[PDB]
């Protein structure tokens, strides 16, 4: 791999492909991930590294416990 | 406000919070998309936070970790008033509150569970009779909400007892961090109904 990790990327947009595939057919949740995930990118231009800091405390307050 | 919506104001508010000292615009974008979102498919902030947790290779029991984190972040939902009746109501949610969150350490020990089902048992008690008592002194403001929130609160500790009981036959112990979950989740929306009483 070598060259590229890009938390949106790496992270994010998976995991939202992957949520939308635990129901396909579901139109109105379907929208809510899309915008929800539009509105991240916003957030993620305006700062950039947030998306990768919302990641790690998230993770962090589970290992925490 | 709802039960399924319970992860929204326990795992991700906190971490807003924390974000609004790297960057305050991002931090509210996040927090905005996030509740609008759950707004419009309720559960899918949990569904979220369980898929982020697996791609990370986190490999944690969800319910378990929330009930564990049920003592925390206590200013999200303390009522932040300074008399006696406020006090003692945020007093009697919290040690509730830390009572159950110790429910996943105890419960494997059964001398020392046997004496926190005493414990919650006496915590729940002394939570509603303040609760009462505060509801009266205000001259029964927000009525219908605080009458609604204290009948959903005997039926959760009903069914919270019910699982006990059902725990000592099969030894499941997730069943009671879910019931567990249920009763913090009820009791902060008590402390929020009293939030705006004058």
């Amino acid at each position: 791999d070598l060259v590229q990790t890009s938390c949106l990327s790496m992270i994010i947009t998976p995991a939202f492909a992957e949520l939308k595939q635990q129901d396909e057919n579901n139109a109105s949740r379907n929208q809510a991930i899309e915008e929800l995930e539009k509105s991240i990118a916003v957030a993620e231009a305006a700062c950039p590294g947030i998306t990768d800091k919302m990641v790690k405390k998230l993770i962090e307050k589970f290992q925490k416990c | 406000t709802s039960m399924v919506s319970m992860p929204l104001y326990a795992v991700m508010y906190p971490v807003f919070n924390e974000l609004e000292r790297v960057n305050l615009s991002a931090a509210q974008t996040l927090r905005a998309a996030f509740i609008k979102a759950e707004k419009e498919n309720p559960g899918l902030t949990q569904d979220i936070i369980m898929k982020i947790l697996e791609k990370k290779s986190v490999e944690v029991n969800f319910t378990e970790s929330l009930l564990r984190m049920a003592a925390d972040d206590v200013e999200e939902y303390m009522i932040e008033r300074p008399e006696p009746e406020f006090q003692d109501l945020n007093e009697k949610a919290r040690a509730l509150k830390q009572i159950l969150s110790k429910i996943p350490d105890e419960i494997n020990d059964r001398v020392r569970f046997l004496q926190t089902i005493k414990d919650i048992a006496s915590a729940i008690k002394e939570l509603l009779d303040t609760v009462n008592n505060v509801f009266k002194k205000y001259q029964y403001q927000n009525r219908r909400a605080l009458e609604h929130q204290k009948k959903e609160f005997v039926k959760y500790s009903k069914s919270f007892s019910d699982t006990l009981k059902t725990y000592f036959k099969d030894g499941k112990a997730i069943n009671v961090f879910v019931s567990a979950n249920r009763l913090i989740h009820q009791t902060n929306l008590i402390l929020q109904t009293f939030k705006t009483v004058a």
